[PDB]
This record gives structure tokens, C-alpha cells and sequence, in this order.
């Protein structure tokens, strides 16, 4: 996260860190708890990862340094990638992880509510992106979970910025005109969470951008409301 | 103007270490990371790692983790790359480079590191005697690279082909330089190859005469 | 490592693969022999200052492409992508864009060991394949009609600046005793420009 601040413990209880164990154990991507065996994340996180067996999902983590040899984690039973995601395209960037065991809910780990079918993103003026990603284009994964408040931009505005790419209605963009706050590398798959009527909703999944936090180059997010049906179907 | 000036060529034994320096000028040193990239003779580019000269953090390729150390000394705008436990396939040209996105890139001139048990040794130069005739010189059994070959103190460049050196099983290099000339000229023009092997301070001029 | 033969005026497209996680952080570099690489494109599609507009880049998903709209003489070189991912940066393998000139058969020459080398206790026989195109060519050595393997090395020049041909040197290394024990030394050359293989040989003692 570029231009972010440290989160506090329990602040983002739906945020998870997905680790690969191969060749060495480390943070791969963010994700969101959306039910007791279900993590929602970005499909593109699984480029050179196919086997669930290499994944470990950690919840209730503030600092990556909290994760020790003996720390509890969730195994992943299945990776569910949307059928229309292609490795040659940036869209349909959404996946489910089915966990091998059940997340136990506490104040520091619980699901985030999905937007309801037909909800409208223009409603949201309090949107936050979170993760352990880079603070600038070339950097390192950060130890403490970071947060930044960023404003949603209209699809029409976002297409104007990305003449080369097809920004569909299944994508949402966010960022300041002047840049400075954005998701960056390592933030992929994590939430864009917007607070409305005192409730946090999962509006976006961090997906892609042209660099990090550049002037007139908003980050792009999978627009979660357009996938509620997919989610419900795959999870039943 | 931005310039990156590296230290000179090195020869090291297998198992030793080498430390190459890269001095920057013409920009704010702490503003831009410095990357190290190597290239083995005839092979592709291989990224080694970066160093942040501001905060001092490094990031190394998996391949070099545990055997490389990058450092800097900010006040003399210099980055360093030290590679330990050298092996024969560490023989390569090493570059430092400023590769920050959104700005021009800059590269050092490169530093040849040769890793071998061989001792520094000047070449034996042998003639390759001759409408058109080919003649040449075999520049055999030297160490390390490089060697330069000219013909007739530089006056003969047309039709000259100086081949890439090969590394022989002995651990010494060999190369050939040839030139095609008009067969008629074999009677009237002297052909001399001028071989300079700087590492051993060896200069040979070998006259190459007809059969 | 990859080779592409193209004409002046061709359009060329080179493809690299990287995680979409790189956030377009992909550079394209050009390298000519004896020189450090020069970056053409950063951020997948931004043309670096000083780079001609015939070069362009694109990214979509895991697929990144460099396009040279119409190749110019100065564009023949080796091209590499550099992807910058979360834990490491990586160069792609290297695409050498060679000049596709007219097919030209090598002119072949054979050189016996010099008396000076023989006097030093070693014997090198050299076969020269001069000014040919394309690059691929095969040299086979024969000593009294025994085909040899393992006792030769060869090297190839870069494409000539004037005529864009290659030349190749092959050296057969034998002991002085072996060289004296045998009579006929032949290098047999195969190449696209040659309807049948050409053999150059000599008999030790001249011819
Ligand atoms: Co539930
Ligand atoms: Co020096
Ligand atoms: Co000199």
C-alpha cells in the first residue's frame, strides 16, 4: 500500500494473508474472509500455483513476523477460479478458496458482508484498501498491515485513463487524480472495503494497476457486486 | 550527464570471493536503487539484486542468496557487490545499473570477473599461412580474456574476422584471427598480426608468410 | 534463448510472460555485442525518452509484448524483458533479431598446423568458413577418414557490419604424435547455400 498508515490489531478482521510454502514460506497475496470456509481473492495470484497443497491462509494477523513455525493456519482444499479468467487477460480476476477447516469467529477474525445484488457503488465515500504490499513501485513486502483511504472513480473516468485496456462494469477503479495512495505489488487479492451506514462491505478485490499510485492512473479492482451470483453458486 | 564507473577486471580462484565497485555521478545517489546484472560469455542477462542506497535495504535473487552481499557508501556515491564461494560459472561481465522506472536507465561499463585455477599467461602466436586468399593467426593458450588482434598495425581492417575465444579443457583460451586478401598481393604486401594481451603485458607481432 | 531472422521493414512482436501482480512493471531492453543493454520501454508501455516511436509495448494479464513497427538497420540486436515481481526481478531469455540477407554459401579454407606449433609439441588444424548466411552450418572433421568428435571447438563471428554474413572457425586439436601418425585431414562442411557438402583437405607434407 502506497501512502498508507499502520493498521491496528483487530481493525480489519476479514483480511487474511495467503502464503505459499514453495520454495520457501512467504506472503503471496491478500484475501477476505466471506464465510466460515471461504476466502475471496484474485485469480491472478495463482499464476504458477495450481496446487492447493502449497497454500496456507493466516487470519487475525497484523504483522507477518507474528507467523511462526507453530502458528495456526488454514489449509486450502480447493482453489476456485472463475471460468472466464484467462492468463492472457486482466479481467474476471476473482477466485475462491475453500478451506479445509472452519474459521472460528472472534473480534479479530470474522467475515465481511458482501454488497447485495443490484447495490450501487456511487453510494460509497469511505473506502479503504489494505495489505502487506509495497510502499512504492520497487520495495519489499511490509511487516505491518497497512491501510489507505482512496476515492472510487466512475467507470467512465477510469476508461479515459486506460485507453489501452477494456475497463468493464465488472471492474471498479479507485484513486486520487494526483496519485499518492493506492494498492501496490503484494496487495493483490485483498479487499477494497467501504463503510456505509456503519457497516463495512466488500466492494473490490485488488487486481491490477499501471504502476502504483501514479497521477491519473487509478488502481483497478474486481467489482464484487457483479459477482455475488457467482459467489453464491460456487459456495453451495 | 549520468555516469556509472566500475572497478577493473578481476581474476579469482574457485572458492574465493570478489568485490566490484560502482561509482555514480550526475544524479542524487540516494534517490534511485542500484541493480547488479551479470552476463556470462555468450549468454543472457541475469538479474542479481538491488540495493537501496537511501535506507540500505537489499534484495537478492534466489540463486545468490547466502553468497552475495551488496553494500553502499553514500558519501562517495559507490555501490559494491561482493560474491563469495566463486565457481567457474560465475565467470561473467558484471554491471551495475540504475533502472528506476519513469527515468532513463544508466549502466556501468561492466567488469569482467574470471573464475579459474589457471595462472596469467601470454599467448603463443602461430601463423595460418595462405582470386582471394585467406590467412591468419592462431592465438593460443593464454589466460585470462581479453586479447586484441590487429593487422598491419591497424592499416588492414577490410576482410578481417577475429573470432570469439574458446576455453580449452586446459583452462587456457585460444582464438583465431583471419583476413582474406587478393591472392596477387601475397607477393608484395607483408601481413603481420599484432596481438596484445594486456593482463600479461604480452605484445607479439607475427609475420604470416606464404607456404 | 531465441533467434528471429527479419528483413528491414518487417514488423516484429516479441512476447514475455509475467505475473499480472507486477502491475505493469516490465521493461524491454536492447543489447548489441560488446555493449551494455539500453532500455527501450518501461512500465510495459511507456516509451523511454530518446527512444524512437517505432518501438511500443503492451501488457494484458500475464502477457507482455514489444512491437517494432518497421525494423530499421540499427534495430538488429538482442531484446530482453525484465519483469519486477514481489520477491525478485527476472530477465527473459533473449530474442536475437538477426538480419535476413540473401543465402550465401561459405568459402571454405583449411590450414595445417604451423612448423612452429609442431615444434612446441601440439598440433591445431583450422577450418575457416567464410562469409556465409544463414548462421547454421555444420563442420565435421575426418582424420584418415575416421570421423572425429570431442577434439574440436568452434566459434562464430557476429553478423558483419557491411554484408551481414557470418564466419566460423573450427580448430581440431591433436597431439603432435597423432598428427604425424596420420595422413589425411579433412573438414567437411554442410550449409543451406551448398547443394552438396564441401570437403577441404590436405595431406600432411603439403596438399
Ligand atoms: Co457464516
Ligand atoms: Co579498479
Ligand atoms: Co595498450
Amino acid at each position: 500500500i502506497v501512502g498508507g498508515t499502520a493498521s491496528v490489531r483487530g481493525e480489519w478482521p476479514w483480511q487474511v494473508t495467503l502464503h505459499t510454502t514453495s520454495p520457501t514460506q512467504r506472503h503471496l497475496c491478500g484475501g477476505s474472509i466471506i464465510g466460515n470456509q471461504w476466502i475471496l481473492t484474485a485469480a491472478h495470484c495463482f499464476y504458477g500455483v495450481e496446487s492447493p497443497k502449497i497454500l496456507r491462509v493466516y487470519s487475525g494477523i497484523l504483522q507477518q513476523s507474528e507467523i511462526k513455525e507453530d502458528t495456526s493456519f488454514f489449509g486450502v482444499q480447493e482453489i476456485i477460479i472463475h471460468d472466464q479468467y484467462k492468463m492472457a487477460e486482466s479481467g474476471y480476476d476473482i477466485a475462491l478458496l475453500k478451506l479445509e477447516t472452519t474459521v472460528q469467529y472472534t473480534d479479530s477474525q470474522r467475515p465481511i458482508s458482501l454488497p447485495s445484488k443490484g447495490d450501487r457503488n456511487v453510494i460509497y465515500t469511505d473506502c479503504w484498501v489494505t495489505g502487506w504490499g509495497y510502499r512504492k513501485l520497487r520495495d519489499k513486502i511490509q511487516n505491518t498491515l497497512q491501510k489507505a483511504k482512496i476515492p472510487l472513480v466512475t467507470n467512465e473516468e477510469c476508461q479515459k485513463r486506460y485507453r489501452g485496456h477494456k475497463i468493464t462494469h465488472k471492474m471498479i477503479c479507485a484513486g486520487y487524480r494526483e496519485g499518492g495512495k493506492d494498492a501496490c505489488k503484494g496487495d493483490a487479492g485483498g479487499p477494497l472495503s467501504c463503510k456505509h451506514n456503519e457497516v463495512w462491505h466488500l466492494v473490490g478485490i485488488t487486481s491490477w494497476g499501471e504502476g502504483c499510485a501514479q497521477r491519473e492512473r487509478p488502481g483497478v479492482y474486481t467489482n464484487v457486486v457483479e459477482y455475488v451470483d457467482w459467489i453464491l453458486e460456487k459456495t453451495q | 550527464e549520468v555516469q556509472l564507473v566500475q572497478s577493473g577486471a578481476e581474476v579469482k580462484k574457485p572458492g574465493a570471493s570478489v568485490k566490484v565497485s560502482c561509482k555514480a555521478s550526475g544524479y542524487t545517489f540516494t534517490g534511485y536503487y542500484m541493480h547488479w546484472v551479470r552476463q556470462a560469455p555468450g549468454q543472457g542477462l541475469e538479474w542479481m539484486g538491488w540495493i537501496d542506497p537511501d535506507e540500505g535495504d537489499t534484495n537478492y535473487a534466489q540463486k545468490f542468496q547466502g553468497r552475495v552481499t551488496m553494500t553502499r557508501d553514500t558519501s562517495i556515491s559507490t555501490a559494491y557487490m561482493e560474491l563469495s564461494r566463486l565457481r567457474s560459472d560465475d565467470t561473467a561481465v558484471y554491471y551495475c545499473a540504475r533502472l528506476a522506472s519513469g527515468f532513463r536507465d544508466y549502466w556501468g561499463q561492466g567488469t569482467l570477473v574470471t573464475v579459474s585455477s589457471a595462472s596469467t599467461k601470454g599467448p603463443s602466436v602461430f601463423p595460418l599461412a595462405p582470386g582471394t586468399a585467406a590467412l591468419g593467426c592462431l592465438v593460443k593458450d593464454y589466460f585470462p580474456e581479453p586479447v586484441t588482434v590487429s593487422w598491419n598495425s591497424g592499416a588492414l581492417t577490410s576482410g578481417v574476422h577475429t573470432f570469439p575465444a574458446v576455453l580449452q579443457s586446459s583452462g587456457l583460451y585460444s582464438l583465431s584471427s583471419v583476413v582474406t586478401v587478393p591472392s596477387s598481393s601475397l607477393g608484395t604486401q607483408t601481413y603481420i598480426c599484432n596481438v596484445n594481451h594486456k593482463p600479461s603485458n604480452t605484445k607479439v607481432d607475427k609475420k604470416v608468410e606464404p607456404k | 534463448p531465441s533467434s528471429l531472422s527479419a528483413s528491414v521493414g518487417d514488423r516484429v512482436t516479441i512476447t514475455c510472460r509475467a505475473s499480472q501482480g507486477i502491475r505493469n512493471d516490465l521493461g524491454w531492453y536492447q543489447q548489441k555485442p560488446g555493449k551494455a543493454p539500453k532500455r527501450l520501454i518501461y512500465a510495459a508501455s511507456s516509451l523511454q525518452s530518446g527512444v524512437p516511436s517505432r518501438f511500443s509495448g503492451s501488457g494484458s494479464g500475464t502477457e507482455f509484448t514489444l512491437t517494432i513497427s518497421s525494423l530499421q538497420p540499427e534495430d538488429f540486436a538482442t531484446y530482453y524483458c525484465l519483469q519486477h515481481d514481489i520477491y525478485a526481478s527476472t530477465f527473459g531469455p533473449g530474442t536475437k533479431v538477426d538480419i535476413k540477407r540473401t543465402v550465401a554459401a561459405p568459402s571454405v579454407f583449411i590450414f595445417p598446423p604451423s612448423d612452429e606449433q609442431l615444434k612446441s609439441g601440439t598440433a591445431s588444424v583450422v577450418c575457416l568458413l567464410n562469409n556465409f548466411y544463414p548462421r547454421e552450418a555444420k563442420v565435421q572433421w575426418k582424420v584418415d577418414n575416421a570421423l572425429q568428435s570431442g577434439n574440436s571447438q568452434e566459434s562464430v563471428t557476429e553478423q558483419d557490419s557491411k554484408d551481414s554474413t557470418y564466419s566460423l572457425s573450427s580448430t581440431l586439436t591433436l597431439s603432435k604424435a597423432d598428427y604425424e601418425k596420420h595422413k589425411v585431414y579433412a573438414c567437411e562442411v554442410t550449409h543451406q547455400g551448398l547443394s552438396s557438402p564441401v570437403t577441404k583437405s590436405f595431406n600432411r607434407g603439403e596438399c
